[PDB]
């Protein structure tokens, strides 16, 4: 893991100093007050969304869901097979039904 | 004009080669200038990138350069709807009253290099509607033009020998000998 | 050394975090603390798999609710200081030539890896990330994860109600 | 004037404007050191008349169209002169610079020689023009106070209105002002005769 | 001493996020983003208390999991009055 | 510890980093050219020799032109996107399966996951900096599509894991020796196309970043060489998927050429795929992510539950 802080630090020091030389390399012409406006097309110039924000959290409960997921392929060779698939068949069937229950309603 | 040189004449002639300035620069540091500005003017004459500005008729032949018979892909031309990300503008169309504050605010927000080609009649001198009320005359009142394309609807080979005299000027242009002689 | 480095590089980026103000900063600045967290749990630890699950659950899944919110929070932009950039770099040098002057097998810590076990612990050759995931998929400690799932659904049933939609 | 006899002498004491070297020269990051500005004096001794550049222009048209204007020495001034703390502190109060976190403070530049010795380093390293226009030219024309010269005319005889400072400036530094913390702007104070007297006695 | 040496510094910066969680000088959003940086510094802590047992780290994505739910719960009843109390209710220093 | 394993190391990632980079502009060549003859036109030409160096050619002019801002007064926020976007683009190549040794990640696909899990938050600091409404729309969007089917992409890679047994990416190698897993993976392959067309904004999933319905979506406002970088980065994540989808479905063969000619095959299927299809919408896209991947990742890893308790009997 500490060559891979290595070469992480190596990759962001090398991204900055080719975009420090891309910013010399840059013609430097005179800054003016409509260069610099956001861009809206044409003639010059958002609220919260619920609907992203719910799309957000059940993002992050099926993370944190699968954040469960992922153990068990490692364990089913060091463990008891009854309660392996009975855990595992419970909780992808309660997903499933969750799933369905929440397309359905 | 010149009368185009007779074969028994211009076989006498040298080859002209791709630099318009030139081999026989004197210092080592003029002539270091002058390959990093050909360097420089191929990099930008290889890719230009024009913006999708398409006000009126002109532009359905601008899209015929897009088109398979013509191709502007292979001349490094292709078309970038952001104004940020795009070189040329192609003024394509009637500029009109109301549309004189977007155009000027579109070329002021597009980075410099900046190169116009003024497409059409429209685009250039006011053309068909010169004498209207609200079509302002020309777009060189506004926007600093370079190239600007003759015909009403220009034949796309008329457009691409535009896009072409663009990247001979592109090809011609001298930054790094003007500030060695600044 | 190097967890020394991420003990440096936390402390600056907690006393920045505490310095500055505009949420969503104190947003970047909860993002790049979360990798270096990350990493220093990893340093304790026979593998890697719990720093991964930390950053997977915390960074790329929760906290991008924190950006979003943070984000659409504040119109401005960061008001870039650099007194405060010199004083976490000033800090930051300093903390790292006091890490090479101390000893660094005093101040390593005393939990044990999967290299500083006994060579003749059965345990160890067996699989990596095997044993301490476990007890997860096992009697009778396989109801807390069912639980956990439930409760996970839970969780959304209570989201979707206390926001109304 | 040895060369050509009849040639008209428009002398510009400092001139603002959009893209200019005084406003822009005083809204950079390169000139601030850690959001603090030095100022010769802190800025109070040197009183500044500067001039708008459409003041100018018109001006040098009025000395063109009009043909008494023929070898004759132009003191182009402003309205009103200005010491040069009160401009810059009210060129951060336009640019949102007057809030308690952004730690603005006016010091006094002939403590600093790590301004100086940045300033030489940005005439030596750039290329082209250097960065902001920090060269030791203009640290000493901001040094030098605007002087008018008493019998030698002022473009009011030259038939143009001069715009006043309080009504261009703040249009020329609304792009310029800083994002606001989350946590009108008072106009200067202008230097009259007795006043800049009593400060340079 | 081992107090001293070895968990002092989660310690040091849960007092730091505690104290940037109910300083006035704060807004509502700082007080969550503390929070998490809280949340981090337990687990912190409890990492190192797990590792001195040998195969009990699986407890560290329960924790999680909970934290987790709570810092979610946290923005939804922080983002529930944006309809109520409009969009300036993020800048409120005082409760 | 011997010290060749780290200079090797770091001579070898570096290598890759190169060869990642000069792939990238050959692979901006190559899409230019082949999806021009997607249509009936050409692609790039009389640019040099038959148009090879055109990416050099947009290199120098992007590298040359003025770096404009969406705003005068503070801009350091623009700057951190393209850098962590080409940092993860070139930091995600290390999970690449190699059989001489240069990484020896026993979790690649938790790296992975983690590297796509930082997507959204480059292309969220790419669209709120950029001061646009435009910009701020494509950033959601992006951050929308990214994060809908980053759950659908982890519960498919997940049922691929349940395959080899563990994480080790160069377990894909051995469990291939007698057949692809093109064969027994076929709506999987299917399935994972539009998982790695929706992670990189490509045409099927271009309502984030496309030329239509936005002007640009997080690429608004950049120009003049953090486009460069964005485009590099973008590029980058392409060749990831295609060496992504090379190693799960078609046999891992690292060392034989005809891995490397069926990742530039995967590359010209995914520029065959940008030429061809139309363009998704938001509700669809919710519906696509959340209901009929989700449903067939969950019934056919329950499917792989079963297989794998089966076959662990049988063994
Ligand atoms: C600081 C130092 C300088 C820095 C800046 C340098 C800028 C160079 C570019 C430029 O604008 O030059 C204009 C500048 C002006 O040229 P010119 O004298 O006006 O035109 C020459 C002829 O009159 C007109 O040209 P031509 O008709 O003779 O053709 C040019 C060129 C043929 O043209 C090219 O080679 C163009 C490039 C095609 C590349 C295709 C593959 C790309 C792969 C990318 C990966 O011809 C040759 O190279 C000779 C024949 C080769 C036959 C090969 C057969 C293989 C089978 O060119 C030069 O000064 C040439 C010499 C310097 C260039 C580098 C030479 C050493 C390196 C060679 C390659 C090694 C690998
Ligand atoms: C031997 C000794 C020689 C003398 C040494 C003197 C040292 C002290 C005086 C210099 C100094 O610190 O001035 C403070 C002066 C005041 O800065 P500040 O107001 O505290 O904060 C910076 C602004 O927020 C920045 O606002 P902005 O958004 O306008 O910044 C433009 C940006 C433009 O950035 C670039 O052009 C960099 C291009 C990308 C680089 C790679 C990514 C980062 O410049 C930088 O980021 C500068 C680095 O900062 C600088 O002059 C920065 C450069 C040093
Ligand atoms: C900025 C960070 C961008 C996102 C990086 C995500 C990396 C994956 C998360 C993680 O904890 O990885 C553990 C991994 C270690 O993975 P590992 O421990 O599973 O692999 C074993 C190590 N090798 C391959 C050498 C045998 O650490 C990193 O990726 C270090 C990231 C350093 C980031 C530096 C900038 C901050
Ligand atoms: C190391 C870089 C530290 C940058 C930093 O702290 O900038 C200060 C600013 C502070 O923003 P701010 O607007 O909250 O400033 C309040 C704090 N004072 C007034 C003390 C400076 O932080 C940033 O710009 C965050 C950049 C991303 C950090 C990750
Ligand atoms: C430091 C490196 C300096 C050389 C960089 C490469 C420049 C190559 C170049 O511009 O070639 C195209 C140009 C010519 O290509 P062109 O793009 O100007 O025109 C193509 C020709 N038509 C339009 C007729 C189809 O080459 C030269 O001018 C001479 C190149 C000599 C060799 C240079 C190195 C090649 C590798
Ligand atoms: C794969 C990535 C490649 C990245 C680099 C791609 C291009 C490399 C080859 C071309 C280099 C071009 C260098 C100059 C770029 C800027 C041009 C310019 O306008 O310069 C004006 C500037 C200043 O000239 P000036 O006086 O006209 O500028 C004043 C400002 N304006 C333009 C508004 C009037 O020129 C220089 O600074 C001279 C630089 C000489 C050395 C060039 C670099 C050599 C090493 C490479
Ligand atoms: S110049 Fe002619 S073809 Fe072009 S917009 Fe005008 S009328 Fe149409």
């Amino acid at each position: 893991m500490f060559s891979i802080i290595f070469i992480a630090l190596l990759i962001l020091l090398i991204t900055t100093i080719v975009m420090f030389l891309a910013s010399i390399l840059s013609k430097k012409a005179l800054i003016d007050r409509e260069k610099s406006s956001p861009f809206e097309c044409g003639f010059d110039p958002l609220p919260f969304s619920l609907r992203f924000f719910l799309i957000t959290i059940i993002f992050l409960i099926f993370d944190v869901e699968i954040a469960l997921i992922l153990p068990m392929i490692i364990i089913m060779k060091y463990s008891n097979i009854m309660i392996w698939t009975i855990t595992s068949i419970i909780f992808i069937l309660i997903l499933l039904i969750g799933l369905y229950h929440e397309w359905n309603q | 004009q010149q009368t185009l040189p007779v074969a028994e004449v211009a076989q006498n002639l040298p080859k002209k080669g791709y630099s318009p300035f030139g081999t026989k620069q004197s210092s080592v540091a003029e002539w270091s200038l002058a390959r990093l500005d050909d360097l420089l003017n191929w990099g930008r004459k290889g890719s230009i990138w024009p913006l999708t500005f398409g006000l009126a008729c002109c532009a359905v032949e601008m899209m015929h350069i897009a088109a398979p018979r013509y191709d502007m892909d292979r001349y490094g031309v292709v078309f970038r709807a952001s104004p940020r990300q795009a070189d040329v503008i192609i003024v394509a169309g009637t500029l009109t009253n109301k549309m004189a504050p977007a155009l000027r605010k579109v070329y002021d927000q597009m980075p410099e290099p900046r190169w116009v080609i003024s497409m059409g009649s429209c685009a250039n001198g006011g053309g068909y509607y010169h004498y209207s009320y609200s079509v302002v005359r020309g777009c060189d009142r506004i926007i600093p033009v370079d190239i600007y394309v003759p015909g009403c609807p220009p034949t796309a080979e008329a457009l691409m020998y535009g896009v072409l005299q663009l990247q001979k000027k592109v090809k011609r242009m001298k930054t790094l000998q003007m500030w060695y002689r600044k | 050394m190097i967890q020394l480095m991420l003990y440096s590089l936390i402390i600056t980026t907690s006393i920045i975090f505490l310095n500055m103000i505009h949420p969503l900063a104190l947003g970047l600045t909860l993002l790049i603390q979360t990798i270096f967290v990350c990493l220093l749990t990893g340093l304790m630890t026979k593998s890697f798999w719990y720093s991964y699950i930390l950053f997977l659950i915390f960074l790329g899944g929760m906290l991008v609710l924190f950006i979003y919110v943070t984000s659409l929070a504040s119109n401005e932009m960061f008001n870039l200081s650099m007194k405060l950039t010199l004083f976490s770099s000033l800090i930051l040098i300093f903390m790292l030539i006091l890490s090479f002057i101390m000893d660094k097998t005093s101040s390593s810590l005393f939990l044990m890896n999967n290299d500083m076990q006994s060579i003749i612990n059965m345990n160890s050759y067996f699989m990596e990330n095997s044993l301490s995931l476990n007890k997860l998929y096992n009697f009778p400690t396989n109801f807390i994860t069912i639980l956990l799932m439930n409760y996970l659904l839970i969780t959304l049933i209570v989201i979707v109600k206390i926001t109304k939609l | 004037r040895d060369a050509f006899p009849n040639a008209t002498i428009i002398r510009p004491a400092d001139i603002y404007g959009s893209e200019d070297r005084f406003l822009r020269y005083y809204a950079h990051i390169w000139r601030r050191q850690f959001r603090s500005m030095p100022l010769w004096h802190k800025g109070e001794k040197t009183v500044k008349q500067p001039v708008y550049v459409s003041d100018v222009a018109q001006a040098i048209i009025n000395a063109a169209k009009d043909p008494d204007s023929a070898g004759r020495i132009y003191q182009a001034v402003g309205p009103k002169r200005y010491q040069l703390s009160e401009l810059v502190d009210w060129f951060h109060r336009l640019m949102r610079k007057d809030q308690k976190r952004w730690g603005y403070m006016r010091y006094d530049m002939r403590w600093d020689p790590t301004f100086l010795l940045k300033a030489k380093l940005n005439s030596f390293i750039c290329p082209g023009t250097p960065i902001g226009g920090l060269h030791p030219a203009r640290i000493e024309r901001e040094a030098v106070t605007d002087k008018v010269l008493t019998g030698v005319p002022t473009l009011e005889d030259l038939g143009v209105t001069l715009t006043t400072m309080e009504q261009q400036v703040p249009w020329e530094l609304r792009p310029y002002r800083a994002a606001l913390y989350y946590d009108t702007p008072s106009p200067p104070k202008c230097i009259e005769a007795r006043d800049e007297l009593r400060l340079f006695a | 001493m081992i107090m001293i040496l070895y968990w002092s510094l989660p310690m040091i910066l849960f007092i730091l996020g505690l104290f940037c969680f109910v300083s006035n000088r704060k807004h509502l959003l700082s007080m969550l983003l503390s929070l998490e940086f809280i949340v981090l510094m337990l687990f912190f802590m409890l990492f190192i208390y797990l590792n001195m047992l040998n195969y009990e780290s699986y407890f560290s994505m329960m924790f999680l999991t909970f934290s987790v739910c709570e810092g979610a719960l946290g923005l939804s009843i922080l983002v529930s009055m944006i309809r109520t109390h409009g969009n300036d209710y993020f800048q409120s220093f005082s409760i | 510890m011997f010290y060749m394993e780290f200079i090797l190391s770091l001579i070898g990632s570096l290598l890759l980093i190169i060869c990642v980079l000069v792939s990238v502009a050959f692979l901006t060549l190559l899409e230019r050219k082949v999806l021009g003859y997607i249509q009936i036109r050409k692609g790039p030409n009389k640019v040099g020799l038959m148009g090879i160096p055109q990416p050099f050619c947009d290199a120098i002019k992007l590298f040359t032109k003025e770096q404009t801002y969406p705003l005068l007064s503070n801009y350091l926020s623009y700057y951190i996107s393209p850098i962590f976007s080409l940092f993860l683009s070139l930091f995600v190549w290390m999970c690449m399966p190699f059989f001489v040794k240069l990484y020896s990640f026993n979790l690649g696909g938790l790296f992975f996951l983690c590297c796509t899990s930082l997507g959204v938050y480059t292309v969220m600091v790419a669209g709120w900096s950029s001061n646009s409404n435009y910009a701020l729309l494509g950033g959601l969007r992006a951050v929308a599509q990214t994060i809908s089917y980053e759950v659908s992409l982890a519960l498919i890679l997940l049922s691929f894991i349940f395959l080899i047994g563990s994480y080790n990416m160069i377990y894909f190698f051995f469990y291939q020796v007698y057949m692809w897993f093109l064969i027994i993976l076929f709506p999987m392959a299917l399935v994972w196309v539009s998982i790695s067309l929706a992670e990189t904004n490509r045409t099927p999933f271009d309502f984030a970043e496309g030329e239509s319905e936005l002007v640009s979506g997080f690429n608004v406002e950049y120009s003049s060489g953090g486009f460069a970088l964005i485009f590099m980065a973008e590029y980058a994540s392409i060749l990831f998927m295609s060496m992504l989808f090379c190693v799960i479905f078609l046999g891992c063969d690292v060392f034989n050429l005809l891995f490397y000619m069926k990742l530039t095959f995967i590359s010209f299927v995914f520029i065959w795929v940008r030429g061809t299809l139309p363009r998704f919408r938001y509700d669809k896209l919710m519906y696509l992510a959340w209901k009929c991947f989700l449903s067939f990742s969950l019934n056919y890893l329950l499917f792989f539950i079963g297989f794998k308790i089966l076959l662990f009997s049988l063994l």
